[PDB]
């Protein structure tokens, strides 16, 4: 189990990690976050109480560094820093831990939860999304936009997902127009899979990335390429059955996760109606349609 | 955006244009089998591509053979059209390639979106005026062409006539939609109209009668009388 210490609090701060959150009030003696599972990517994200203006956070996995928070009071936030003095940082923990200033990553020893939403995500892939090589770990917000954002402005912030754009020349080959824009298997299969993504288990790690930034952080763009990459899945008449059992666990787990009160503004009304009732795979996600037809029905 | 009557004189302005009209690319007779069943029979189509200013008219015969073995046939019946349409753009020369494609119903937008993605420049455009394109069919020489042919075709047409010697191509394309929308509204009487004085006559290479000025004013005053006409008897007033 591993520990992401903080210098101090001096602003009045609502903190999640991963699924969980936590107030700490101003000048409030806290002074980090231990027990972490080994194993996972993580994600650490803030509101400040006096603006609900910009959630923020940082996604890292604690094999690959110790990483600590210290707010920044020129730039106004939490920044997530690396420690290189390993001894320094174990020393610096091990008296935090004896006076007991951690808050215990809450895991309920049932719970599946984290690992259903990060199955196939790699801390290498995101950094590959969201580009500032000199850290290990990556920063993302509710206002930074996305590259295909930018096509329709500053690059060095943004989210380079891949784009997945259904009318366009990548999407549809000269004399198929008409096959390929109504099942999407040759722009999934070949276009994306074997082409872009190499397999299914990077897609499906996109896909959950632009979910829980979309839901951490109510990050537009992120919703709309997660929007996007399911219904890409469910316009393709051909797609391997392992692919789509597992695309309806991650879905299942994803509309499980999802605060019953943001429903109306991270759910596409249309992306998801199509997907469960008029596309190639209204009838092979059972879960998902179970689950979506008992928490949501309004949407459908 | 979408094309309406605030912006209507766009239409004759010198950005070259296309309208699109598939409401008579895939027809049929509906009619009973022995077994009492209903089944349809396809006869022959056509596209209507119309160059509002100059009155250029692209007719493309669409023979009953396109459809042999295929489903779905008015999905089909847009991606076919939107093919045609594609095909016909890169057969222009590119200074006579149109700058917008203005289709008359909305379901060909995505259809020609998707053939047209080589021409990024070329806007695709749909429109809320309810223009009697489908009525074109009514028109004796057009119908003619489209109902003998027994191959895929492609024909030639000037749906103004001369009239642009005469009138501008607004006045020119107020009078083609009026006289259109009398054959869609009353065929028989709209034709009637047309064609009673026999001392009036279609020139081979015209598609309607050599009417004068003051007689061409006559006839468009029967027309208005028919379409306000008909649309009481149809609503009683
Ligand atoms: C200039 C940064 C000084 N603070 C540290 O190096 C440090 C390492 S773990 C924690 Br908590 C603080």
């Amino acid at each position: 189990m591993n520990t992401v210490p903080f210098t101090s609090a001096p602003i009045e701060v609502t903190i999640g990690i991963d699924q969980y959150s936590f107030n700490v009030k101003e000048n409030q003696p806290f002074h980090g976050i231990k027990d972490i599972p080994i194993g996972h990517v993580h994600v650490i994200h803030f509101q400040h109480a006096d603006n609900s203006s910009m959630r923020y956070g940082y996604w890292f996995d604690c094999r690959m560094g110790n990483f600590y928070i210290q707010y920044d009071p020129k730039d106004g936030l939490y920044k997530m820093m690396e420690e290189r003095d390993g001894a320094k940082f174990e020393n610096i923990v091990h008296n935090f831990k004896e006076r007991q200033m951690m808050v215990s990553y809450p895991k309920i020893d049932e719970d599946d939860t984290w690992y259903n939403l990060t199955e196939f995500v790699q801390m290498d892939k995101i950094r590959k999304i969201v580009r500032k090589d000199e850290n290990q770990f990556s920063y993302v917000d509710s206002s930074m936009t996305t590259v295909q954002e930018n096509e329709l402005s500053d690059p060095a912030h943004s989210l380079n997902y891949t784009v997945i754009n259904f009318k366009s020349r990548e999407a549809i080959r000269p004399g198929h127009e008409m096959e390929d824009f109504l099942d999407k298997s040759y722009y999934l299969n070949t276009v994306m899979l074997q082409g872009i993504f190499k397999n299914s288990s990077n897609y499906f790690g996109e896909l959950q990335f632009a979910f829980l930034n979309a839901m951490f952080f109510g990050n537009y763009g992120s919703s709309l390429q997660w929007h996007a990459m399911i219904e890409l899945i469910c316009s393709s008449a051909t797609v391997p059955k392992h692919m789509l059992d597992k695309l309806d666990e991650i879905l299942y787990y994803q509309i499980k996760t999802l605060p019953e009160q943001y429903s109306d503004i991270l759910l596409n009304e249309r992306v998801w109606n199509i997907c469960l009732y008029s596309s190639f795979q209204k009838n092979s996600l059972h879960n998902t349609e179970k689950i979506m037809e008992n928490k949501y029905p309004e949407l459908l | 955006g979408a094309m309406n009557s605030s912006n209507y004189a766009e239409l004759f302005n010198n950005d070259i244009k296309l309208f699109v009209d598939d409401t008579n690319v895939y027809r049929v007779t509906v009619h009973k089998t022995f077994e009492g069943n209903v089944a349809t029979k396809a006869i022959n189509g056509c596209i209507f591509t119309l160059n509002p200013k100059t009155g250029h008219l692209f007719l493309k015969i669409i023979h009953t053979s396109v459809w042999a073995g295929q489903k779905r046939l008015s999905q089909l019946a847009k991606w076919k059209t939107a093919e045609e349409v594609s095909a016909l753009v890169r057969s222009l020369p590119k200074e006579e390639q149109p700058k917008q494609i203005i289709v008359t119903r909305k379901a060909m937008l995505d259809p020609l979106e998707v053939h047209m993605l080589d021409f990024p420049n070329i806007a695709i455009r749909p429109t809320e005026l309810r223009l009697p394109f489908s009525a074109a069919m009514s028109i004796d020489k057009l119908s003619d062409v489209v109902m003998k042919a027994t191959e895929p075709q492609m024909v030639l047409f000037n749906i103004y006539d001369d009239w642009l010697d005469r009138i501008s191509s607004y006045t020119a394309f107020s009078r083609l939609t009026l006289l259109l929308r009398a054959l869609k509204t009353n065929e028989e009487s709209a034709k009637m109209i047309l064609l009673s004085d026999p001392t009036i006559t279609i020139k081979s290479y015209h598609l309607w009668p050599s009417f004068t000025d003051e007689q061409w004013i006559t006839i468009e005053s029967q027309m208005r009388d028919l379409i306000l006409t008909e649309y009481g008897r149809k609503y009683n007033v």
